């Protein structure tokens, strides 16, 4: 069918088997394993298992996920643990990708994964800067993207898009000053969602 | 393209290349800036029958993830081991 | 249809013009108030009514795919013309 | 004890006898597409958008009207049900005018939204379209009757809710028209509510005409002070200006209606 | 140890020096952080597309491709074959654009200024290809989920062929200036050596891996669009230094020409965006005659198409390395979250490691060898 | 109600880290004024440090205190290493802001906000 | 004997067979300290034994590399060292024990 | 025009010395080209 | 498939070693590089004589915005707000009301040209070809305020540039 | 190793929000009302948190709508009112909760349109 993305059952079956494989080996930490309809394997773990699970995936001979492609966070305010921490790993030996997810809140620290992957150093600094998740035993945790002295964590869902302060040059003090934000044109919020359901397959129980 | 024979020879010799055959300035070989109108083709869904949307609706064939394990035998790898690359036969070495 | 107010300021096609005590007209001092002189309301009023021999007529605005979405206009009422909702051209049924 | 067991896509639900197929589906959170059906008006069953397959039954039933029988499995997403919706939508759009850019309904239109969700994505209608005479029914409600889909919601609201039998249908077949026949104004203290119930842009608010699009408005849920009923309302505003007033559902006060003064 | 706060894309470097030797390198970035990822959460999927032109703003259409591939994966649709061939064709033109920028500004930074001028006239001719298909020289917004925006104008492929026929000679002239120049080699050979194992663990990708002998290219191992239908060679380094990565990039330019030659010959006919009007807007002539078309045009350009809920990590072999997006859909017409994986982010994070035991002037070369655009690093 | 700590198990150890941070900030102020060539006094700078510390005197959660000390140590590192510029240090004092009205009547005259 | 592995920082191994026999034997030694029914022990013992048999069956390096399918033999040696290091860490972590804690009920529910 | 020049130099304009009461002997501007010639001069079309 | 870019062994015969010594002491490969810049000195430069000559552009070029009319002179824009909705930069602001003849027309149509990203999405979304990006790219100003376009400015752009805009649309509309 | 914390969860001091936009704001926790213009109910599923509306004024230059309220566009989504209330409390926002309005079940009968002796008999179709 020309316009529909073709399925791949061979990869789906392979990833499902490896997902069980990981769950059997690390039952202490694995909470959920799922494979999406486009064949991406997700391992959901308890946050205590960050270092053990990542080390196993990097070092086990049947895994060898030697490359940390990316590490990021997602803010979901409705959850008790609002922050979802996502690790995307790449295995060159087996030409495969895997995603490891865990969770934390504003006050619970996550173990830094710099010991497993040196790539994590700057990724975890960015998560701290943008979401305010603290990483324990980080070699040098501090802001990386925001301005010095910047207050708040911009990528949180409850942080306003335009922030709280704006900069200008003030001639009286002969320097750049910060002041509360006023906008000549307010950003116009749009209500775009259709009141009609689009995808029955994802309907939630009422 | 208007260079003299001597100047063409001089710069060819200095560069060691036949510069005149591959000038980096474009002349008349480019395509005309006025072209005849196109008549583009239509896609496979441009049919008058046997074409119901429910039979070609990609978005509605998406499914939630398959849960293989929830908290509420031979060893396997995520995929078969990658196959060794073959050295180029066009030009294996620079 | 550029008319000018008592203070000398041109009135735009949207009816805008600063009133007497409005400080904001200081922005035009030493410069000019940009006004478009071709009032679309006066220009469409010049086109003649098209006489047709059907109860229903269609308008795509002219130029085929270069016009507007094609709409069909009912001409049953004889006390007024049918006006295209997109381009303003008018139609009337003959006899 | 009085309840009977039916199934919606194989999932059991216990419903009171007399419950329609459409109501059984909304007990599991499934909203059947509709145009003529309105839960506060009498059942009509004319638009046919609610047609749905009953397992082991060759003929699709109209969910809005058909009472559910014990043991029925309602297939709200089968190929037969999807094909029924696609065909009905195709018939609805065949004569509909290409008006969305100039139509006030655009962006909050049930014909648009259900065409997106349940209809095909292209047209095979190669003929000319019907065009209908406009009707004048007062200073409040503008009529562009080429957009009418003959759902008869306005007729049933006028007769049953407002108790005014001034709206009907004249003619027959494809030429059937909704209106007053004679030149008459539909002036009643509840008249403005036919704007809300009309699924298309056939009936629109004359004061609101052309001023805003739905996506750009901010909804403020508030209360009406024009009388002592306390009707629940939404105040639509844009860029610091009040644009219109809409009813807000409250079963124990105004249901989903407001008076013309409030509106 | 002497401490220096260098720098005012724009980079601030805080370096600890010992005589001539760099003891520590601390890059301070965010001077071009523009909250792209947060702004995307307030846009429809189509509205977010132009943000991807402005990340690695030297590889515009490759960035578009990565985002479009991610959205198409979540949508469960696929672009038509002609759109896929156009996307590979312009993806390799974009690689030439990037590689010219990388090599010549790398050379310009260390004093070899003339090749910049020669090759930027070649860049100007490819900017014309961008403008002719999209009307813009750089930020085309041309590759979109579902295909491309418009078909190629008549006569464009003829001019791409004419450009390509002469380009390898331009590469040869660049090589005559740098490849065997002893000054160029003294500046690049054995500078910034990275081992294969360090490269993988630090998160490197692209030439930063292949320079060290690792045999990895996503166009070969995890192909997308029609890359499995073209033939080309992956250049591989042996020493893992700046010189070998320079040679890899030059050779990759030659392989891009080889691919472009195949795309020109194998370009198929047909539509250039998925024939599914709930995803891709209908043609303007259809929008103005057919009622379904007008509705779908109206809704695609106001609400946008809704994307089924889910999350994907999608990556491509961009000219600077692996460029990916972790895109989360909540089922609506606006993305819930869009993390952009920029290859230069991890590469710059390795500058301190790579500059160890080198001199101050080497840091300039090592920054150049990593191919750093702060549009993507800071996002 | 059992939680993983950051650095401190209870308020007693959290308060120790707070005092150490205050001592570091107190002793750093004289260098900051000189290094950044600020036009305030050391007393003014140390008054601001007390003001910033005092506004959080009401916290009874050792985890919140731990994060406040972490952020305060980050803010100090930026100052000591001169990653901040004069503009960043001087932002604590808001010398281009007109004092906003406090009493009901003053706020009533200017607008609608509380 | 090959001149180079082709990977920067990975040196050629002159005696790969002996080196691999030692590492695999060490792996099975450490795996003995793991409980018998741990999945990690059962799986790692199986794949380690399979690799060891190949090393004992194939004296030719190039054919051994083909049987092992782990790249160059120096890459295979490095992976054995990674497995041995991992096995020692698994003894401390004991990941075969039951799940430490269930997540909150809606922790992994998407969409919300 | 001179089609023997390379693409880009094959078309040019010599601006008038006065336009709308402004002396343009020395002060020439790219915006003095009227729209109908603008298309030709920028090679958006072949026909003047 | 892969190739090596730098895996070679120099020959260690006397003729080869003496070749490399001569290159070291006589600077032969440096002299070769001098030859290439010398060849460019005698090549015709690529420079065009701006503003008397202009870089080539296509009918798709995205330049300064303009509001268009029908041949009758009526405005094409019918205040549908699709352009405003799609604009990635929120650079468009529109107000509308019934015109004195009942027509659906805008009373405000502003484009902040300093918010605009010149993406062309507005002209794609427009159902009536009312808003276009024209061919003009030479409209830099001395003040920020001059780049805040209102409807009067945009209509004047349409009347100023329509001759070229219509011809460009005629060339590209079959590709749309 | 864990510790016991018996305090109410308060994060006002580590969020960076200015004090004026914590103490003076009134969050509204509610399920949005169905847009009466349409029949779809898919926009009435989740709980929403929004803040009190504040001044908007006309920009002297263009007439655009200006604001000084940083939270003017901030709308949050929650699965339950309990999640919404929990989020509001830890952030220090005073709030009002409005109970979810649900349409009551209706009794529909197509046959009542033709009643022999009841007023439900319709006079037209
Ligand atoms: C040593 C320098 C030699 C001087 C003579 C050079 C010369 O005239 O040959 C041009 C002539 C054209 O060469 P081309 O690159 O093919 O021209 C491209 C087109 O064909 C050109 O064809 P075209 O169709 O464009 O012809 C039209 C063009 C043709 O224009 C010409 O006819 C060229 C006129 C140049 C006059 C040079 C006088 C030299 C005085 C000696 C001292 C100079 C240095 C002090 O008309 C013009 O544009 C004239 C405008 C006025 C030009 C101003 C020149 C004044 C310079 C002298 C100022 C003295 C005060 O060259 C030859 O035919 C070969 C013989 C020339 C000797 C070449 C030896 C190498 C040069 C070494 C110089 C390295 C330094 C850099
Ligand atoms: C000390 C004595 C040095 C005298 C320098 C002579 C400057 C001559 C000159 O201005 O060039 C002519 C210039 C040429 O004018 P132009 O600079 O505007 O050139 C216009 C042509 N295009 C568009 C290509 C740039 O004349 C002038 O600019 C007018 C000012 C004359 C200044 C000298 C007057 C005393
Ligand atoms: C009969 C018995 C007679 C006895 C006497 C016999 C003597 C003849 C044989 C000896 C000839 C020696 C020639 C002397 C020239 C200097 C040689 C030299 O030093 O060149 C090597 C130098 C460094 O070499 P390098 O590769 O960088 O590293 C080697 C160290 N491992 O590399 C360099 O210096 C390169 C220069 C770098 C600068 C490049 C810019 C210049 C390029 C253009 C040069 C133009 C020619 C100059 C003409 C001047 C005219 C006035
Ligand atoms: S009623 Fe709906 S579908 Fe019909 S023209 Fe109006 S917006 Fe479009
Ligand atoms: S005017 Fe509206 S409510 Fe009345 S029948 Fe027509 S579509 Fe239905
Ligand atoms: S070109 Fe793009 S950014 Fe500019 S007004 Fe049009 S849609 Fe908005
Ligand atoms: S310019 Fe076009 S898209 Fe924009 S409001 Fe006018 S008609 Fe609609
Ligand atoms: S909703 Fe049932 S037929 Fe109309
Ligand atoms: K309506
Ligand atoms: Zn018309």
């Amino acid at each position: 069918r020309p316009t529909v993305r073709p399925r791949n059952d061979v990869a789906h079956k392979q990833l499902s088997a490896f997902g069980e494989y990981v769950a059997e080996i690390l039952p202490k930490y694995v909470q959920q394993v799922q494979v999406s309809c486009f064949n991406e394997l997700e391992i959901c773990i308890h946050p205590d298992g960050v270092i053990p699970v990542l080390t196993f995936l990097r070092d086990h001979s049947n895994a060898q996920f030697k490359s940390l492609a990316d590490l990021t966070a997602v803010d979901i305010p409705t959850r008790q643990n609002r922050f979802e921490i996502v690790y995307n790993l790449l295995s060159l030996r087996f030409n495969s990708r895997i995603r490891v997810k865990t969770y934390t809140d504003e006050l619970t620290p996550i173990e830094s994964s710099v010991p497993v992957y040196k790539a994590a150093n700057w990724y975890e600094r960015e998560i701290w800067d943008m979401f305010g998740v603290f990483f324990a035993n980080h070699p040098d945790l501090r802001r990386i993207l925001t301005d010095y002295g910047f207050e708040g964590h911009p990528f949180r869902k409850d942080f306003p898009l335009s922030g709280y302060v704006e900069l200008r040059y003030d001639d009286e003090v002969k320097r750049v000053v910060a002041e509360p934000v006023e906008l000549a044109q307010e950003f116009r919020k749009f209500d775009l969602n259709s009141p009609w359901e689009a995808f029955p397959a994802y309907r939630q129980p009422p | 393209a208007s260079a003299t024979r001597f100047i063409q020879w001089l710069r060819n010799w200095a560069s060691g290349r036949d510069l005149q055959a591959k000038l980096q300035l474009r002349y008349q070989e480019i395509s005309k800036r006025t072209q005849p109108p196109p008549k583009l083709p239509v896609g496979p869904s441009h049919k008058l029958s046997n074409n119901y949307y429910c039979t070609r609706d990609g978005r509605r064939e998406a499914m939630p993830p398959s849960i293989v394990m929830s908290s509420q035998k031979k060893a396997v790898s995520p995929a078969p081991p990658i196959k060794r690359w073959e050295l180029s036969q066009d030009e294996p070495y620079l | 249809g550029v008319r000018t107010s008592p203070t000398g300021e041109k009135v735009t096609h949207t009816g805008q013009v600063y009133d007497d005590g409005d400080y904001r007209k200081v922005r035009f001092v030493g410069r000019q108030k940009e006004v478009n002189e071709n009032f679309a309301i006066d220009l469409i009023a010049e086109q003649p009514v098209s006489q047709v021999g059907s109860r229903v007529i269609s308008c795509d605005g002219g130029g085929g795919a270069l016009g507007h979405p094609r709409v069909y206009i009912n001409l049953d009422k004889e006390t007024k013309t049918g006006t295209c909702g997109y381009c303003g051209l008018q139609f009337r049924q003959q006899h | 004890s009085n309840l009977i067991e039916v199934f919606v896509d194989g999932q059991s639900v216990m419903v009171e006898p007399g419950t329609t197929v459409l109501q059984a589906c909304e007990k599991v959170g499934m909203q059947i597409p509709r145009f003529c059906y309105h839960e506060r008006l009498s059942v009509a069953g004319n638009c046919r958008m609610c047609l749905v397959e009953i397992e082991k039954a060759p003929k699709v039933v109209a969910a809005c009207a058909m009472p559910v029988m014990k043991g029925w499995n309602i297939l709200t997403n089968s190929e037969k049900t999807k094909k029924a919706r696609e065909g009905v939508m195709e018939f609805l759009l065949a004569n509909h005018p290409l008006d969305c850019p100039i139509c006030d309904q655009g962006g909050e239109c049930d014909l648009q939204d259900q065409s997106m969700m349940f209809g095909s994505d292209r047209s095979r209608f190669l003929e000319g379209k019907r065009a209908v005479e406009d009707k004048n029914i007062g200073p409040l409600v503008k009529t562009i009757m080429t957009r009418c889909i003959q759902c008869t919601r306005c007729i049933r609201f006028a007769s049953e809710i407002a108790g005014v039998d001034d709206l009907g249908t004249t003619g027959r077949g494809n030429d059937m028209q909704v209106g007053t026949y004679i030149e008459k104004m539909f002036m009643s203290e509840l008249s403005g509510n036919i704007i809300d119930i009309c699924p298309v842009g056939a009936l629109t608010s004359k004061p609101y005409a052309f001023t805003a699009r739905p996506w750009e408005t901010r909804k403020t849920e508030s209360i009406d002070v024009m009388d002592a009923v306390g009707s629940n309302i939404v105040v639509s505003t844009r860029t610091g200006e009040v644009m219109r007033i809409l009813p807000r559902m409250h079963e124990d006060i105004n249901e989903e209606w407001i008076s013309d003064k409030t509106r | 140890n002497l401490t220096l706060n260098f720098g005012p894309g724009v980079l601030r470097l805080v370096m600890e020096l010992s005589g001539e030797m760099v003891r520590k390198c601390d890059p301070h970035i965010g001077l071009l952080h523009r909250g792209t990822e947060k702004l995307i959460e307030y846009k429809t999927y189509l509205q977010a597309l132009p943000y991807f032109d402005r990340l690695d703003y030297v590889s515009m259409m490759c960035n578009e491709q990565a985002y479009s591939l991610a959205v198409e994966k979540l949508l469960n649709i696929r672009p038509p074959p002609r759109a896929q061939w156009i996307r590979v064709l312009f993806g390799e033109i974009t690689r030439l654009l990037n590689h010219i920028m990388a090599v010549t500004t790398h050379a310009l930074d260390i004093g070899a200024m003339t090749p910049f001028f020669w090759m930027f006239e070649e860049r100007e001719k490819m900017f014309e290809f961008y403008e002719r298909v999209s009307g813009a020289r750089m930020h085309a917004a041309y590759v979109r989920p579902g295909g491309v925006h418009q078909d190629l104008p008549l006569g464009l492929m003829d001019d791409i062929y004419e450009f390509s026929k002469n380009f390898s000679l331009r590469i040869d002239e660049l090589e005559e200036m740098l490849t065997n120049n002893r000054i160029w080699r003294n500046r690049t050979v054995d500078i910034g050596i990275v081992t294969a194992e360090d490269a993988l663990n630090y998160g490197f990708s692209g030439v930063m891996l292949r320079g060290s002998g690792i045999q990895w290219d996503l166009r070969k191992t995890q192909p997308y669009d029609v890359y499995d239908q073209v033939e080309f060679d992956v250049p591989i380094g042996s020493r893992g230094d700046c010189y070998d990565r320079y040679l890899c990039r030059v050779e990759e330019m030659r392989q891009s020409i080889r691919i472009i030659s195949q795309c020109l010959n194998k370009m198929p006919p047909g539509e250039i965006k998925v024939d599914d009007a709930k995803v891709s807007p209908p043609k303007r002539a259809e929008m103005k005659t057919s009622m379904e078309s007008l509705i779908h045009h109206f809704k695609l350009y106001t609400e946008g198409y809704q994307v089924p809920p889910g999350a994907t990590y999608t990556a491509i072999e961009a000219p600077k390395g692996e460029f990916g997006v972790y895109l989360v859909s909540d089922g609506s017409s606006r993305p819930y979250r869009c993390k952009i994986k920029a290859p230069g982010f991890a590469h710059l994070a390795g500058l301190d490691k790579m500059s160890k035991g080198h001199m101050l002037a080497d840091v300039v070369a090592i920054i150049g060898t990593q191919d750093i655009v702060f549009g993507e690093v800071d996002r | 109600t059992s939680v993983k700590p950051i650095f401190s198990r209870d308020m007693n150890e959290a308060k120790r880290r707070v005092r150490e941070l205050y001592r570091a900030w107190y002793r750093e102020v004289p260098n900051t004024v000189h290094l950044f060539q600020l036009d305030i006094s050391v007393k003014q700078g140390r008054d601001k440090v007390r003001e910033m510390f005092k506004k959080n005197a009401h916290i009874t959660d050792p985890r919140v205190v731990d994060l406040l000390v972490i952020k305060g140590k980050m803010e100090l590192e930026e100052t000591i290493k001169v990653w901040k510029q004069r503009t960043h240090v001087m932002r604590f004092f808001h010398e281009t802001e007109a004092p906003r009205p406090k009493d009901f009547l003053s706020k009533f005259y200017v607008g609608h906000d509380p | 004997l090959k001149k180079t592995t082709g990977l920067v920082g990975l040196a050629v191994c002159e005696t790969p067979h002996e080196r691999l026999k030692i590492l695999y034997t060490k792996i099975l030694d450490v795996l003995g300290h793991i409980p018998k029914n741990a999945a990690y022990r059962k799986y790692t013992e199986q794949i380690t034994n399979e690799k060891l048999s190949m090393v004992k069956a194939e004296p030719d390096v190039k054919k051994l590399e083909e049987r092992l399918q782990g790249g160059q033999i120096e890459e295979v040696i490095l992976q054995a060292e990674n497995e041995l290091s991992l096995a020692r860490k698994m003894i401390q972590w004991k990941p075969w024990e039951p799940l430490v804690e269930e997540p909150p009920a809606s922790q992994w529910k998407w969409p919300i | 025009e001179d089609n023997k020049q390379f693409f880009g130099r094959h078309r040019w304009v010599i601006y008038t010395t006065e336009m709308n009461g402004k002396n343009t002997f020395w002060d020439v501007d790219g915006s003095m080209v009227p729209p109908e010639w603008h298309r030709w001069l920028h090679c958006m079309t072949d026909d003047p | 498939t892969y190739k090596y870019v730098n895996l070679r062994e120099p020959s260690m015969d006397m003729k080869s070693v003496t070749d490399r010594a001569a290159q070291t002491l006589l600077w032969t490969e440096l002299i070769r590089g001098l030859g290439m810049t010398l060849s460019y000195l005698f090549r015709e430069p690529a420079t065009i004589n701006y503003p008397f000559e202009k870089g080539p552009l296509s009918p798709r070029f995205r330049g300064e915005h303009a509001l268009r009319r029908y041949p009758s002179g009526e405005e094409r824009c019918i205040a549908c707000k699709l352009c405003e909705a799609v604009c990635p930069a929120q650079a468009i602001t529109i107000e509308a009301e019934p015109r004195a003849d009942g027509s659906r027309r805008t009373t405000r149509y502003d484009i902040d040209m300093t918010k605009c990203i010149y993406c062309g999405f507005c002209q794609e979304a427009c159902p009536v070809d009312a808003i276009v990006e024209g061919p003009n790219f030479e409209f830099s100003t001395e003040t920020h305020e001059e780049l805040l376009y209102n409807k009067e400015k945009l209509l004047n752009n349409g009347d100023k540039w329509e001759a070229e805009i219509a011809a460009n649309i005629q060339a590209d509309y079959l590709y749309r | 190793q864990l510790i016991t914390v018996d305090e109410k969860l308060d994060i006002t001091t580590i969020t960076g929000v200015p004090e004026e936009h914590i103490k003076t704001r009134k969050a509204r926790i509610f399920v949005p009302a169905r847009n009466n213009m349409q029949s779809g109910v898919n926009n009435t599923k989740k709980w929403k948190m929004e803040f009190d509306t504040r001044e908007r004024w006309e920009n002297p230059l263009m007439g655009w709508a200006s604001t000084a309220d940083p939270l003017s566009n901030l709308v949050l989504t929650f699965s339950t009112k309990e999640d919404a209330v929990a989020f509001a409390e830890k952030n220090g926002w005073s709030y009002d909760v409005e109970e979810r309005k649900v349409p009551k079940p209706k009794s529909k009968s197509y046959g009542a349109n033709f009643s022999w002796n009841k007023r439900t008999r319709v006079s037209t179709k």
